[PDB]
This record gives C-alpha cells, structure tokens and sequence, in this order.
C-alpha cells in the first residue's frame, strides 16, 4: 500500500489548515489549504481561494495519491475562513 | 493521565469522516469536474456516494454524444474531483 494510505488519523489531523502542495497520479499537481482527510478512502480535500476571488473545493482520491508536503502554517485569519466553511 | 492511542486515533479518525462527509454533502446538486485516469475530464452534477467512498452516483453526465441523464463513477477512475461552492 501507498505512503499516503498508511498515514495515522493523528498525522492525516495535523494537516489540516495547512497549505499543502499535493502530487497524483499521471503528473496532476495540486495546492491548496487543507480542509480534511477521508480516513476510508484517504481522499485529501482541499480548500482554493483563487485569483478572480472565487473559491473552489477538491478531492484527490487517496489511491492517487503520491506525496504531499506542507508549503504554509497557515495564520490565524486563514484559520478562520477555513473554519467557518459549511 | 496518558490516554490511550487507540482512543486518541479513533476520535481523530470520527472528527475527519464527519469533515469529509461534509463536504461530500455540500457537493450535492453542483456540477463538478471530475479528472479521469487515462487524461480524460468529464463534468456531471453529483448526486451521492456510497459509505465505502466506492462509487459516485451523478446526473447530467456530459458526453460527445449528448447529456445522461444519470451514471455511477467508479473512484477507482478518478483521480481528483473539483467543484465551486
């Protein structure tokens, strides 16, 4: 099985609120803020706050899953967007 | 007192379905993109998926031959999915 997929609910929780930059399957890159981990499927959900002030939500399916590292701590105010979303 | 691990990870792992689940449902009647394997895109609205995150159950599936009216997407074929709230 994959790295991602072996990942302890307690390390797939400390993710969260991080910006993260997220490589898959086939080349797909991703980054964005994380919003949770799906501790079934480990199916990363991310938060992206874009450049025409829209915002946008993705699922990268656990299996496709290849590396993913931390780009940004995140800072209180983030903190708070991300928390009251839905 | 040390609580233990078992406990510890259990209630992470409850915190994080209850997220993921969420957002899945947040997700109901938008149209997502959904990245293929094999460097394919299809676009469909998202109805549900199954508690074992197998299958995700759409409508409105484009197609080079018209609009479906309903599909099951295996995620085995997926690799990302993304959507605008």
């Amino acid at each position: 099985m994959s790295e991602w997929m072996k990942k302890g609910p307690l390390e797939w929780q400390d993710y969260i609120y991080k910006e993260v930059r997220v490589t898959a399957s086939e080349k797909n890159e991703y980054k964005g803020w994380v919003l949770t981990t799906d501790p079934v499927s480990a199916n990363i959900v991310l938060v992206n706050f874009l450049e025409d002030g829209s915002m946008s939500v993705t699922g990268i399916m656990g299996h496709a899953v290849q590396t993913v590292e931390t780009m940004n701590e995140g800072d209180h105010r983030v903190r708070e967007k991300l928390m009251h979303l839905f | 007192a040390q609580e233990s691990l078992e406990s510890q990870e259990q209630r992470a792992r409850a915190a994080l379905r209850e997220r993921y689940l969420r957002s899945l449902l947040a997700m109901v009647g938008h149209q997502v993109s959904f990245t293929l394997h094999e460097g394919v895109r299809v676009a469909a609205h998202f109805g549900a998926t199954d508690l074992d995150v197998a299958n995700f159950y759409v409508s409105q599936l484009q197609t080079p031959i018209g609009v479906q009216a309903e599909a099951l997407l295996r995620c085995s074929d997926i690799i990302s999915y993304t959507f605008k709230p």
